[PDB]
């Protein structure tokens, strides 16, 4: 699906615009969240932890749309139920 | 070909033409009361049940003979006496008529300290320590065995049990009652192996046997003891005004228990209606036959329900064309008053034959104790089956459906040690269910000589209609479990359970974080189990129900769900209740949570290595259950 | 439709055009030797085997990752030194190149006492006690772990192991060799549970880990030690003339072992050919891939056989129309030199998936060690399958059939701790088989740097034909187990076993009579088991093989035979080898026999209560196996 591609490229442009100022990782996480109307943005220490958390969330929440971008993970959902479940999983795992 | 609606309508039709009260009244005749385990009248009722099973023309009627050790009263009378520490007077408080089976025979003298119910929280919130003193407790919240174990954990030397009037509004203050204090089930002198002659009965004692004397006393004796005690009992205990806390400095209590062991022969009566497609898989329906006194509510109701259900299902199969796919076993147990001894020893004797064959147990004991509430305790695999049953069975009095609370499943209490379904669920891994029409209070005459038919028919004038409703619930359970090609066992329910587990872990996150541990593997196992259940439901949906082979594979995978939650890392002889959800011991999830709870209290009660092993073994039990449910071994995905 | 004769002839046809020596020599190239567990070359060979499985177009190829703890050599060199008790002289005997894994790191000094082989009979029939002294033993009859355990049971402080020239005719007297001393299988630091990250590796040590240092030495070092020792070694030991018994009064031995633990990643490579009727049931074929040195005979032969068998069966399925009803799993294990760690941890990880699904294991390790004798060690359920295989498979040299002794089954020795089929049989209850073309002596280069292709092809010039014959035996096993609707598992064999058991009891009649016990229940259980096997054979005869479901039920009853001999009263974590016939621990029949043996020999070693519990539990294990094999629970004729 090319729409997910265009969203990834939007996240890349947002990364550049964050690159222009001196931002913290959480500021860039908030920018990622607001850019693609995400529900949860988790910034891992490595790409491996990012993939692992994303796979756990996808197993527990199938309807979520996950974007792994460097060590950032972007969770986009269609309902508030999935948002709450994804938040609980990411916060407690 | 009959479908679910036809079977429901014919079942209700036969329930309308059934007289339960007549059989209850027959079970309370003088030829059957009292029926202590192994007594002559117990054998008479066993023979009557056997002849009824034969007259119903079941597929096969048989029996099992066991030789078990119980405890009975000795010629020497147990006594509760008050001694003055000056030595000038001794006062016989009571020579009780009842007793507590499996109590240790000893004489102990010391202070008498009142504990509310004998629970651990009652003991912790106590002003006076109980070490070296005798404890007096009320019955009602936990089993006698749990009270005695909690007392022994704090080095108490004796336990007295009484029935206060607030919890037991009995006019007769001198009423005696009976119980047992074995922290377990089955014959306590054959722990983990059947009580058969083949074993030649080797010397082995269950670890749940208490080491202090415990005795039941009347309320009059309790008030006589309170007369020699000081301190008001707390208001939140909600007991009688005569209640007191600790004996005076000048008064001590002497408790003398001299009960003796007795080897008896018990009979388990069985009837079987064979299935028409898969007769090797079966449901078990059981009821306790023995009772200390008359046991109308404790034993008569359940036995009458068993007889009526067997008769009605035999008539439906022989005359109404009912063709159950799987078999149905009706069981009359004995020695249930001593801790479900008959059922537990039957399970231990035929575990190898029941493995992945018996897929549901339905207990009928104490199913009619009132009319206000309908209470159920079962494995989650049956929850859906209960819900659908509660949504079309009407209350015997109000006429409404039993399904009134949509959040009932989140308020279910797990099966307890005194319930006969507990060894089925926790030891043999068979989904079990117990249910009852009851009140918010306990039936006051259980274990007493006033548990007669008169008291039952007086407290419940609609006894016939309530018994009919209980029999309808049980019969709908049986029909749903045996009539179709699908088992109606809801594996997805366990997902909810797992969620609760990790949520219960959240309140200790900080502890988990400072020990260098993570909960990520548990969440991954939850994801694997949820996906496996989803894949199984999808496969059931896409399968052809007439294709017996695909249905056979999927149903075998269903029948392995409860078994895979039995802990594979513990000795079944020393820890028979292996179920990590509903068993007892350090291998269960509640035990893990209690051990983890001890880490906040910064004293050395927390055991870190034990907790690490508990977490590892529970994590892999859950993960292995998910892997086994996912399919073949090569189709398991690992990160 | 292909029948047994067509499949056998096609198997032999494909075996004729197969080059085994080329694959063995390829496994001995420098990119694969040496391949200690977890090393880079071990992983290279794992990747090669995985890609070969992929090129064979198997049904599915996958892998498993384990993190296990092994023991390796330290920078500090282990040493054997001789010290003169006249503090004026010390003599460095040897800095050995090999080592014994899982030995305790310690330095011990004391007398050196010679035990013949480290067996219990060698230690008991010894003039000089070994308590507080170092023991030197020859290898060959029992595992290193058994030697160290027997020495530690008598309070020895150290163990030295060497290879005498009489039992090991090696020209190089300074040759080093390697072993392990863990009395068990699998990762000794995850005892009873898989070595997966999900467990988060809690602190747990196997009870089989020794507590004394043990070190391997060359024959030259052993002779240097004998130079400082006195007393001739007994003639029946049949060892070198340089052998001596005890050190002189002035000389002591100092042993220094400093091995270190190391956590490594091991890979288990798997390929599966799915069945055509019941793909959920499968046979497992395994071979060890790792080795301390080059491991040509200990690891190369088995891996080459695994590769060739997988290739040949994939070709038979894809092009020759071979349609196995059940699946076939080919497994390349790692860390086999440390006690079948890979296979044991795979079993412990996927027990829930293998339960009543994997019905036979075939081990290929050390299948070619000679040409004189053909030896087999297996569960009785495979004995018939072995016999029919020996009656039509020809010896690679003589050309005669392997079936020459009609009483071979009465001379089969049970699987030992060092065999990878032992955890399959004793722990997971899967019928297992190991076989080899060997000599009366042991292969002298096992565990040494001389286990190369040069020595193997020189000692066995017909290596290709012997490997072809071993592959033919394994392939006929697989075909007989997967081609027909019946499993070809002979349950009736166990009848004989039970007879032997009770006959072994006869020599203690008086003991059984003096303890007030009887053997009548054992004979009744024997009769019940014989009845169950006879009716199962009759039902197989009267059933129609085209009826998929009756055959499925009977085959399920067959597949439950081995599982029901696993002790259900023992903890699988602390005593994983639960099989009462072929396991280890107080729950086995040999342990019962040894305990009963201690009653005649009137020391205080006999434990009467333990013996009574053993007799009860074994009797009911046998009786429950018979009851489960007899059919439904209501069709058991017990009274
Ligand atoms: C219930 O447990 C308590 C606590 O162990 C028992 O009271 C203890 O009794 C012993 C001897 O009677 C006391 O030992 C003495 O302690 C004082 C403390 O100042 C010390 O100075 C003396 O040298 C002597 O060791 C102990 O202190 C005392 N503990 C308390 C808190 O008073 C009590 O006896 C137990 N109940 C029964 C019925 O045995
Ligand atoms: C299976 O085990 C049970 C329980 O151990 C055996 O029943 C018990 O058998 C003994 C000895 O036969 C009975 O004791 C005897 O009682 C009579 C009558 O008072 C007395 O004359 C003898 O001197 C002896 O004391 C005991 O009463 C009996 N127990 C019960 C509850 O019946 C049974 O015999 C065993 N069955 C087999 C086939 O071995
Ligand atoms: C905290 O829990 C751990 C784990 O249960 C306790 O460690 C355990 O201690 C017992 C007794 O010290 C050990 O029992 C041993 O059993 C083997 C079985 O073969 C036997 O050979 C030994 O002689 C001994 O009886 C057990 O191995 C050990 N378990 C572990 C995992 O270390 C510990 O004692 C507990 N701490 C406290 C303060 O209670
Ligand atoms: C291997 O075990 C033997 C026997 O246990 C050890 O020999 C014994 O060593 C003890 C020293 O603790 C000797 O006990 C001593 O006996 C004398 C005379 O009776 C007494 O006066 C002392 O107070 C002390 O109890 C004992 O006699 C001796 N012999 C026997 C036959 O017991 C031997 O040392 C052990 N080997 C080692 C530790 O390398
Ligand atoms: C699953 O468990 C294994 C076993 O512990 C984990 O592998 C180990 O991970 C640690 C990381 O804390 C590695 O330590 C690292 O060692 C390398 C060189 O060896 C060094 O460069 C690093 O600075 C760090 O000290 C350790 O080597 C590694 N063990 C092996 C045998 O590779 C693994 O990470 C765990 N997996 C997960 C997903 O948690
Ligand atoms: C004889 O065997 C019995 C049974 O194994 C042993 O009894 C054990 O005793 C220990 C403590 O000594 C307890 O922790 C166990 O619970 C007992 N086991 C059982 C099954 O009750 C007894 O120790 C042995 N006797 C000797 C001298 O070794
Ligand atoms: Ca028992
Ligand atoms: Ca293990």
């Amino acid at each position: 699906d090319e729409r997910e591609e265009e969203q990834r490229r939007r996240l890349e442009e947002v990364k550049e615009e964050a690159k222009r100022r001196e931002r913290s990782e959480q500021d860039l996480a908030v920018l990622y969240l607001e850019a693609v109307n995400a529900a949860v943005v988790f910034v891992a220490d490595s790409e491996e932890e990012a993939k692992r958390v994303a796979d756990i969330v996808k197993k527990l929440v199938p309807e979520v749309i996950i974007f792994v971008h460097d060590n950032f993970v972007v969770f986009v959902v269609d309902s508030d139920e999935a948002a709450r479940r994804v938040y609980e999983i990411v916060e407690r795992a | 070909r009959l479908y679910w609606d036809d079977l429901k309508r014919k079942l209700s039709e036969k329930l309308d033409s059934t007289d339960f009260t007549s059989t209850i009244k027959l079970l309370n005749e003088n030829s059957y009361v009292p029926r202590e385990a192994g007594s002559q009248k117990d054998e008479n009722l066993a023979l009557y049940v056997e002849n009824q099973f034969r007259e119903f023309k079941l597929s096969k009627v048989w029996r099992d003979q066991h030789f078990v050790k119980i405890q009975v009263k000795d010629s020497a009378q147990n006594s509760v006496i008050i001694v003055d520490k000056n030595g000038r007077l001794v006062y016989l408080v009571e020579n009780p008529g009842g007793y507590v089976a499996y109590s240790k025979a000893a004489t102990v003298t010391g202070k008498l300290v009142h504990a509310n119910f004998g629970t651990k929280k009652d003991f912790e919130d106590l002003y006076t320590p109980v070490n070296g003193s005798i404890v007096i407790v009320r019955a009602g919240k936990i089993t006698f065995a749990e009270k005695v174990a909690n007392a022994e954990s704090l080095n108490a030397i004796g336990v007295l049990i009484y029935m206060d009037q607030t919890k037991f509004p009995i006019v007769n203050a001198e009423l005696s009652f009976f119980g047992h204090a074995h922290l377990g089930t089955g014959d306590p002198y054959t722990p983990g192996f059947p009580s058969f002659n083949h074993t030649q009965f080797p010397p082995s004692r269950s670890s749940g046997l208490p080491n202090i004397p415990v005795q039941t006393i009347s309320r009059a004796a309790a008030e006589k003891l309170f007369g020699n005690m000081e301190g008001d009992c707390p208001s939140d205990w909600k007991t009688d005004s005569t209640c007191r806390m600790v004996t005076s400095e000048s008064k001590n209590v002497k408790l003398t228990v001299s009960n003796v062991l007795k080897e008896i022969k018990i009979l388990n009566i069985f009837g079987v209606i064979k299935g028409f497609v898969e007769p090797d898989h079966y449901v078990v329906v059981g009821a306790q036959r023995d009772a200390w006194g008359p046991g109308a509510a404790k034993s008569g109701v359940g036995t009458a329900l068993l007889l009526k259900l067997a008769q009605m299902f035999s008539d439906m199969v022989l005359k109404d064309g009912f063709q159950p796919s799987r078999s149905i076993i009706f069981a009359s147990w004995s020695a249930g008053d001593f801790g479900s001894v008959g059922a537990t020893e039957w399970l231990e004797g035929y575990l190898s034959s029941l493995h992945l064959k018996a897929f549901t147990y339905i207990n009928l004991d104490k199913a009619v104790l009132g009319t206000s509430n309908f209470k159920v305790s079962a494995s989650p695999l049956l929850y859906t089956l209960i819900e659908k049953t509660m949504q079309n069975v009407k209350h015997p009095v109000t006429g409404q459906f039993l399904y009134q609370d949509s959040n009932w499943a989140s308020k279910v209490e797990k099966l307890t040690l005194d319930n006969a379904a507990f060894p089925f669920l926790a030891y043999s891994g068979i989904p079990a269910v117990s249910f009852c029409f009851c009140e918010d209070t306990d039936y006051p005459y259980l274990g007493t000589t006033m548990d007669t038919y008169k008291e039952l028919i007086e407290r419940i004038p609609e006894l016939n209609k309530v018994a009919r409703a209980a029999a309808e619930v049980a019969g709908q359970f049986v029909i749903k479990l045996t009539h179709d090609v699908e088992l109606n066992l809801d594996y997805e329910r366990y997902n909810s359970q797992l969620l609760s587990f990790v949520r219960d872990l959240n309140q200790y996150r900080a502890d988990i974080k400072e020990m260098g541990l993570s909960l990520q593997w548990l969440y991954s196992a939850r994801g694997d189990f949820f996906r496996a259940t989803s894949r199984l439901t999808t496969d059931f949906g896409n399968a052809e129900k007439t294709d017996r082979f695909v249905m056979k594979k999927l149903n075998d995978r269903v029948m392995r769900v409860e078994y895979h939650f039995l802990s594979p890392y513990v000795s079944p002889k020393e820890s028979p209740f292996r179920h990590v959800f509903w068993g007892s011991g350090s291998h269960t999830l509640p035990a893990l949570l209690e051990n983890l709870k001890l880490r906040k209290q910064n004293n050395g009660a927390f055991n870190e290595t034990l907790f690490r092993n508990q977490l590892a073994l529970a994590t892999w039990t859950i993960q292995g259950a998910a892997n086994a449910l996912s399919g073949d071994v090569w189709d398991i995905d690992n990160e």
